[PDB]
């Protein structure tokens, strides 16, 4: 996140937006290399 | 050889890259709707595009969709759309299609 | 087709693993559906 | 079937006042025609709606 006092408005995604989830802010930094390719991850589907 | 003046062309691929009718290469990449191109003395056509942002990044603009006005048919809005449809007025239609100089087909 | 199969939108048709952000939503497609936010 | 008592049915014409003057022609195969105008299914409007079904 950014470098400010304030500890709120710190989940801007790439584009400039600002979000809520926690997920899909994490996924639009996600960066791709030669043989690797990315598929955006989900939340784990399992409780206690 | 003698001079003649033959068939031009304006390709619009990639991300943004566009070439003029003459030869001129470039790159826009603004996100919006522009004025692509128009007859410009008798009004007879104009062909518009739309513009977004793709692949969640800075510099990644794509097109959307290209609207066609022609004056000649009455006056008629022929939407291409982001598959492979078409849509007339609001209708949607089932290609081939023909009028009296208007023709929409598949290819290959 | 399991999840392979397009996406349907506003008239148009979009494919697997597809974004857009053109002015008021951001929005991709997993599985059949948008997920559009904004 | 080339025969005297041999008889069938080729279109449909449905007029719907409703629809402003509203003509749906559906034809020998699956094709439909609004107006004139061929259109590809499925198709919604105020009150009408044509589809393929299974
Ligand atoms: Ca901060």
């Amino acid at each position: 996140g950014n470098f400010n006092i304030f500890a709120e408005d710190d989940f801007m995604t790439q584009e400039g937006t600002l979000t809520s989830d926690p997920y899909d802010f994490a996924n639009s930094w996600a960066l791709s290399s030669g043989e690797q390719w990315c598929e955006r991850a989900s939340p784990p589907s399992s409780s206690c | 050889c003698s001079n003649e003046e033959c068939p031009g062309e304006c390709l619009v691929t990639g991300q943004s890259h566009f070439k003029s009718f003459d030869n001129r290469y470039f790159t826009f990449s603004g996100i919006c709707q522009y004025l692509l191109a128009r007859d410009c003395q008798d009004h007879s056509f104009s062909i518009v595009i739309e513009t977004v942002q793709c692949a969640d990044d800075r510099d990644a603009v794509c097109t959307r969709s290209v609207t066609v006005r022609l004056p000649g048919l009455h006056n008629s809005l022929v939407k291409l759309k982001h598959g492979a449809g078409v849509a007339m007025d609001g209708q949607d239609v089932q290609l081939p299609l023909l009028k009296g100089d208007l023709r929409i087909q598949h290819t290959v | 087709p399991k999840a392979q199969c397009p996406c349907y939108y506003d008239g148009e048709i979009f494919q697997p693993e597809d974004i857009f952000s053109d002015h008021h939503t951001m929005c991709y497609c997993e599985d059949g559906f948008m997920h559009c936010t904004m």
